[PDB]
């Protein structure tokens, strides 16, 4: 695929011509990196599962840079469609629990495997899969297993696999990362109660994933975006109780004692805090020393509290 | 009186422009002896005013040229 | 027992079930975006309507047992009546809201 | 784990379904027959909403009862022409009103921008603003033309399937 | 007689030491009013009837205007309704 | 024991299913008074709609951050509790000699219609919005202010009764047809009894979007049902309550059932009929009564505060007190006072 | 192209039923008018509301938006 | 008959009173800062509003004639007059704040060549 | 002195047919201050129609004043 000039324009609906497919993209991340890509003229192919979720995805362009395909990871008909016509495509893909229909395999593994098998039988360029911090091959979260045999995958066929492995995200509706600071009934888990890792502002997640998803030069690379200055481990939580409210209220449980209630989640209507999330509270960010980061794309990311007092202020006491 | 014109002497060091406060003689010029712009004389007098948590009024900003007057201002509550 | 006691205690436990019935199965994700003033009438009014409450309490048990004061709690309550109803030709006289802007003077030259 | 049974599924489309079509229509039939707005009633096309209040071509044979107050609302009729001006207050309507939320573009200016367009103070329609469900063409379309759409969106609603859906068809 | 006690004793002590919220010890004043009638009802009933009732429909109806004198009166803590004041 | 949780089940059923319809009932007859149809379409007949509309708006539930959940998420809860269903504690003459009541009837509705008032009035105190409370504290001074003459009226027509258990009130009003017929201040009853239950010719406190597009708090959800349940609630029981004292129960045929029960059966099969043409007698009393709030919603417009307050505290309640200057006179007078 | 348009100034009002339109139209002598400014009573009753509502209570002022006829379709 | 916050239009003539006219201007539009930042609950701080108002003024420190101060006066003063309450919201008040540079990704470095 | 403050009246369904945003300000519920503030509907017709021919303009010229149509059209043709 050729192009012109650069990405940044100054004018929406002068645009470009580049046709992607974005997987997943109802829920968190895929907000902000659409909202970057039909902001400036491409056209987008967002396919979907629940059709009441899909909607406000609809405003970030106007015409023809929405479009609304009906895929489903057991279809292959669906994601053969889907991806025909695009021209570059990414996967955010993956709950952080099984359904009552899905493992942990073969949701972005074979999931995985599905979908990078159309690009190859498609001969899609920029192929770019999204994967975990921490993503091993080692057994202790399921999840960062399943990760890292995502990653084997989508690199034994398709060469042209640039993964990108972001840290905990930092946005607007962060699923677990800070709704449960935000509403936070009592947040009681992390039997080791400190000893986290790098967060990343999500709109710096989204700008990085759009700096990738244009330029060339970049197939094959692997990317960890790094958390920008801190690190910090859950003390975070006392910057998070810095507004006034204090209500963290963590009370450090047993671990074998905490299972229950994720053993409890798979009954449940919605999802809670399935237990690969427990085990990942045992770990911490394994950050790679060779895979190319935001001074590699030339971004910096944005910085931890400035931007919480941003984030989390509707839930102040006065 | 007295320690008022060290807040004041806090603030406007902390306020930039003014690359020496050895320069900052208290009691002396704010535009002939640090080239204060008539906009950022208003400015750090508001800065002033709201260092303090007091309000003033417009004429007692109109004679404010020297911190001396401010000061003097300051003596008023 | 048995007999109504049955039902104010079945029925707080019915407003609990309604209540708790949607708080599970709503979807919440909660976005975003979700001194004073005065009047004499706005207040002497609730004040002035609790005297006017508890002197109908005190009617209360003299309606309760009108029978057993026959030609002298009448005339008692007449009196209390009384005493009551020249309270309400005093307040009469003074409470209503004004509207504070309306002039009309004539207009001179010299 | 890391073996895979699950084979080539069907699209959202089924007829096998055990109790969960019944379950789900039932829950559909009930958001699908009371069905209140709130008005937000701009020009010309709130006058034909409030035709579909006269006794003709009535709201209330329906089931349109429409509150002042987008909390208590489900659907939110854009009518009217949309100016420059008034977009962000529409917004932050649109934001205090609960989840199952629909919206209808009531008036050729509602969507598209209609008869100005052109104009520094007026909003190319809608859709640079909020998710719209169904369209209503034409200026001042016509009560049958706004009761046309509302049937079209309760046809929508009969296929919404959100309970299967939760079973992931 | 515990009961009437320790209600009139816990406002007592609770209009002692109230250092916040003034109507809070308005309040506690007032229980004290409906602590001394939990005493002199079940004087009553371990008695007999209506002589000390006849005290307790008094202390009912006189306790009514004692909350409309304060508030009528606390409403005069300051100026009136509003206006500048420091 | 098991009879008496069966009896509460029917009449709880009886109440709610009725409350349920009554909305449908009150559109419709709304409707034919505008001159349009009601509610027409759903489902099976068109009498469905409220029951479906129950269904519907559960599943909302938004809250604020501008006020504490734990106080709004209750005190619609508090008026469905209190205000609605355990006035129906008093059985406001559930319409045979019988009751679910023991006895000591009149103020104990008069305590629990009382008790709604700050169930209001707490509501309103929500959200700390300055243009919000004072608004509440409208509503509640009204409110309080037509609470009182109800009060001081239905103690002085039980001068006709002085005795104070729910049922003597009943038997005593079969004679006359004492509740309307020697005194016709029903009308101001009536008259009262729409602003102290607020569904009104009065909207007051409803300015809609008056306020900043929002009138109580709008609370949707689950405290949605539970105020329009309480507010409709309210509405039949007070109704009742009319219909219970100064409108009547107990319908004269069943005075002239001695010249119809003894033509019809011969001694006592199992009560079998009485109190179903006796519960005929006062739904009919009830909701011909009611019909009458459907008139007043779509006759007369909204009542304008300050006039609101006027006609309290200077026309009706001295008026009022003139009118018990006469019937405890009156009785005096004419021959004498009521036994208990 | 329309039609000639003879040049020059003119405005005319009628008594709509909210009150006097005017309509102030300067023609160029061409296809097209060179200026057009509407006359609205809902843009002068609004603008003498401030005068008439003072001394009034907000449901006083809920019926004195509507005698006026103030339907803002009419403002500009 | 009324005012919302005493705007007034009277436009003197010196040009020394106009510059004293602009510079209580500029103190209670300085002033309102935390006025604005809690009315419209911006992510930056005071001191970014603060920089940016002498930025706007500074934008035209050099203009010659009274006779267009005049009506850049009465544009300030009226902006004031539309800040001070809130007749602006926030949608409309971030037009003054190109605050943010990750919405435009790489672009123009003002060369030549990456013109094209 | 007076302290007085204020209320914003109409956003969307106040009035009908109306979108009175009327900032609106208060003493004692009195108002003493009034300061309608229409123009949000300022949807540009006195420009467009410097653009527009005058066949062209007369169905510009009914959207204003929608409650009286063919009367407006009418002093428009007069
Ligand atoms: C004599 C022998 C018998 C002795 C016993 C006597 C018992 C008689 C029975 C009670 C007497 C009825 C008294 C009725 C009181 C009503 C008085 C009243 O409303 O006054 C009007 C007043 C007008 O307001 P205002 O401007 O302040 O007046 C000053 C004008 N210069 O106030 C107003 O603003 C008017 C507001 C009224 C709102 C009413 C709304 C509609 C109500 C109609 C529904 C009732 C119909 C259904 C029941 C009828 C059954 C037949
Ligand atoms: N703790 C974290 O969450 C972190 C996230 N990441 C990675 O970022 C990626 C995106 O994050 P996020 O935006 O929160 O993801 P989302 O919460 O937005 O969910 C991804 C979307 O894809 C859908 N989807 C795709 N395939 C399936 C499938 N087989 N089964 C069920 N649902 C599917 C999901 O549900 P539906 O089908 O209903 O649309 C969902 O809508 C994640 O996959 C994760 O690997 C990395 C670091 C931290
Ligand atoms: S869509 Fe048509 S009817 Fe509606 S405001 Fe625009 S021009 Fe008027």
């Amino acid at each position: 695929g050729k192009t012109l000039i650069a990405k940044g324009t100054g004018g929406r609906s002068s645009r470009t011509g580049y046709t992607a497919t974005v997987f997943g993209a109802n829920g968190f991340l895929g907000s902000y990196l659409t909202a970057k890509l039909a902001k400036h003229g491409t056209t987008v192919v967002v396919p979907y599962r629940e059709e009441m979720a899909k909607r406000h995805l609809k405003v970030t362009g106007d015409l023809g840079v929405v479009n609304f395909l009906e895929m489903d990871l057991r279809n292959l008909e669906s994601i053969d469609e889907a991806v025909r016509h695009s021209d570059i495509v990414v996967n955010l893909i993956g709950r952080e629990y099984e359904t009552k229909n899905f493992n942990y395999y073969d949701v972005h593994v074979e999931g995985a495997r599905r979908i990078a098998e159309a690009v190859k039988k498609h001969n899609i360029a920029r192929y770019i899969h999204v994967s975990a911090f921490n993503a091993e091959i080692d057994s202790p979260s399921e999840f960062n297993h399943t990760k890292g045999l995502g990653e084997q995958v989508t690199k034994d066929i398709v060469p042209w696999a640039t993964i990108v492995r972001p840290a905990p995200m930092f946005g607007r509706e962060d699923k677990w990362f800070l709704d449960r600071m935000a509403r936070s009934p009592c947040l009681v888990s992390a039997n080791k109660f400190q000893e986290t890792s790098n967060p990343v502002h999500v709109i710096d997640v989204a700008a990085a994933l759009e700096r990738i998803c244009f330029d060339d030069s970049t197939v094959a690379q692997t990317f960890e975006l790094y958390g920008p200055q801190k690190f910090t481990q859950k003390q975070i939580i006392d910057m998070v109780s810095e507004t006034l409210r204090k209500e963290v209220r963590h009370i450090e449980l047993p671990k074998a004692l905490y299972q229950a209630y994720t053993k409890a989640t798979q009954a449940i209507w919605w999802p809670t805090y399935s237990p690969d999330q427990v085990e990942r509270q045992f770990l911490s960010q394994k950050i790679d020393p060779s895979a190319k980061t935001f001074n590699d794309l030339d971004l910096t990311p944005m910085e931890l509290p400035d931007l919480m007092f941003k984030l989390i202020r509707p839930y102040r006491v006065n | 009186r007295p320690d008022a014109e060290k807040r004041i002497a806090a603030v406007l060091e902390s306020f930039d422009k003014i690359s020496n406060p050895a320069a900052i003689t208290p009691t002396a010029s704010f535009a002939k002896d640090l080239n204060l712009d008539s906009l950022d004389t208003v400015e750090v007098v508001v800065a002033i005013e709201e260092e303090f948590g007091i309000e003033i009024p417009d004429k007692e900003a109109d004679e404010i040229k020297s911190v001396n007057q401010a000061v003097e201002y300051i003596l008023a509550q | 027992m048995n007999t109504f006691i049955i039902f104010i205690i079945l029925i707080p436990i019915v407003g609990f079930a309604l209540l708790a019935v949607n708080i599970l199965l709503a979807v919440y994700k909660p976005y975003n975006e979700k001194r004073l003033a005065f009047n004499a009438a706005f207040i002497l009014v609730a004040i002035l309507f609790l005297p006017f409450d508890l002197e109908i309490s005190t009617l209360l048990p003299y309606v309760m047992s009108i029978y057993l004061v026959s030609n002298y709690g009448f005339t008692i309550v007449l009196l209390f009546l009384l005493i009551l109803i020249i309270g309400f030709v005093y307040e009469i006289n003074t409470n209503a809201l004004k509207i504070n802007k309306h002039n009309k003077p004539n207009t001179d030259s010299l | 784990p890391t073996d895979f049974p699950l084979p080539s599924q069907q699209k959202p489309n089924s007829a096998v379904d055990y109790t969960l079509t019944t379950l789900d229509a039932v829950a559909n039939w009930a958001r699908q027959g009371s069905f209140w707005p709130v008005t937000f009633g701009l020009a010309c096309c709130a006058v034909e909403m409030m035709h579909v209040s006269a006794p003709r071509y009535d709201q209330d044979r329906l089931g349109i009862i429409f509150r002042a107050s987008p909390r208590q609302s489900d659907i939110m009729i854009v009518a009217g022409t949309l100016t420059n001006k008034m977009a962000p207050v529409l917004r932050q309507v649109y934001d205090q009103m609960p989840e199952p939320r629909w919206v209808i573009s009531m008036g050729s200016c509602a969507n598209g921008g209609g008869y100005y367009h052109f104009s520094y103070s007026v909003v190319r329609g809608c859709d640079r603003i909020v998710p719209v469900d169904v369209y209503v063409p034409g200026c001042p379309p016509t009560s049958e033309a706004l009761m046309y759409g509302v049937f079209q969106l309760q046809r929508k609603m009969r296929n919404t399937k959100i309970t299967r859906m939760w079973y992931r068809k | 007689m515990f009961i009437g006690t320790i209600i009139l004793v816990l406002s007592f002590l609770g209009f002692v030491f109230n250092r916040r919220n003034i109507i809070l010890a308005f309040i506690c004043l007032e229980t004290m009013l409906l602590g001394i009638n939990l005493i002199l009802l079940r004087n009553s009933v371990l008695f007999d009837d209506i002589s000390g009732s006849l005290f307790a429909i008094v202390i009912i109806i006189l306790a009514g205007v004692e909350s409309a004198i304060g508030l009528s009166l606390l409403v005069s803590y300051y100026r009136l309704r509003g206006v500048i004041n420091s | 024991m098991i009879i008496n949780i069966v009896e509460i089940l029917i009449f709880l059923v009886c109440v709610l299913f009725s409350v349920a319809y009554l909305t449908v009932a009150e559109r419709k007859t709304l409707a034919y008074m505008q001159r349009r149809l009601g509610p027409n379409f759903v489902g099976y007949y068109g009498l469905l709609q409220a029951f479906a509309d129950a269904v519907k708006l559960l599943l909302k539930e938004i809250v604020l951050p501008k006020e504490s959940n734990y106080i709004i998420l209750v005190i619609s809860p508090l008026i469905t509790l209190i205000t609605a269903l355990i006035g129906w504690v008093v059985i406001p003459l559930g319409p045979g000699i019988t009751l679910g009541e023991l006895n000591l009837g009149i103020l104990f509705s008069l305590a629990i219609g009382s008790l709604g008032v700050f169930g209001s009035l707490l509501s309103g105190w929500s959200s700390n919005s300055k243009y919000s409370l004072l608004g509440s504290i409208r509503s509640t001074a009204q409110l309080i202010s037509y609470e009182l003459i109800l009060t001081s009226i239905f103690i002085i027509i039980i001068m006709f009764v002085s005795s104070l258990n729910i049922t003597t009130i009943i038997e005593t009003q079969r004679v006359v047809w004492y509740c309307i017929p020697l005194l016709p201040l029903l009308l101001i009853f009536f008259i009262a009894s729409v602003a102290e239950t607020a569904r009104p010719p009065f909207d007051l406190t409803e300015s809609e979007s008056e306020l900043v597009a929002g009138y109580f708090t709008e609370y949707s959800g689950s405290p949605f049902v539970f105020f329009f349940l309480a507010e409709y609630s309210n509405i039949i029981l007070i109704s009742a309550f009319n219909g219970y004292l100064l409108l009547g129960g107990y319908l004269s045929f069943n005075y002239s059932y001695l010249f119809n029960i003894l033509f019809n059966d011969y001694s006592y099969v199992s009560f079998l009929f009485e109190g179903l043409i006796n519960s005929s007698a006062y739904a009919i009393k009830l909701v011909f009564l009611m019909f009458s709030f459907i008139w007043v919603r779509a006759a007369f417009p909204r009542f304008t505060y300050d006039n609101l307050i006027n006609f309290c505290w200077i026309i009706l309640l001295p008026l009022l007190f003139g009118i018990f200057l006469i019937i405890p006179s009156t009785l005096y007078i004419f021959d004498s006072f009521p036994t208990l | 192209k329309g039609y000639s348009v003879p040049p020059g100034e003119t405005y005319t009002a009628i008594e709509a039923p909210k009150g006097e339109m005017g309509v102030y139209v300067v023609s160029d002598g061409s296809e097209r008018p060179y200026k057009c400014k509407i006359r609205a009573p809902g843009f002068a009753h609004l603008g003498a509301f401030d005068h008439i509502a003072r001394g009034h209570f907000l449901p006083d002022a809920v019926a004195i938006i509507g005698t006026m006829d103030l339907v803002f379709g009419e403002v500009d | 008959i009324a005012t919302a916050f005493a705007e007034t239009v009277k436009f003197s003539g010196s040009k020394q009173e106009l510059q004293k006219r602009t510079l209580a201007l500029y103190r209670q539009f300085l002033r309102g800062a935390p006025t604005f930042a809690d009315l419209y609950e911006v992510q930056f701080s005071i001191p970014t509003i603060r920089t940016k108002i002498r930025q706007e003024f500074e934008r035209h420190r050099f203009v010659d004639d009274l006779s267009i101060q005049n009506v850049l006066y009465a544009k300030g003063h009226m902006e004031y007059q539309e800040c001070i309450n809130f007749w602006k919201q926030q949608a409309q008040f971030l037009k003054y704040f190109p605050e943010e540079d990750d919405i435009q990704g790489r672009h123009q470095p003002s060369n030549f060549v990456d013109k094209f | 002195r007076i302290r007085a403050f204020t209320i914003n009246f109409g956003p969307q369904h106040p009035a009908a047919h109306g979108v009175l945003r009327l900032i609106l300000e208060l003493s004692g519920e009195e108002i003493i201050r009034s300061d309608p503030h229409v123009g949000l509907l300022h949807r540009g017709t006195e420009k467009l129609i410097e653009y527009k021919t005058y066949m062209q303009a007369l169905p510009y010229f009914d959207r204003l004043d929608y409650v009286s149509m063919m009367t407006n059209e009418q002093v428009f043709s007069l």
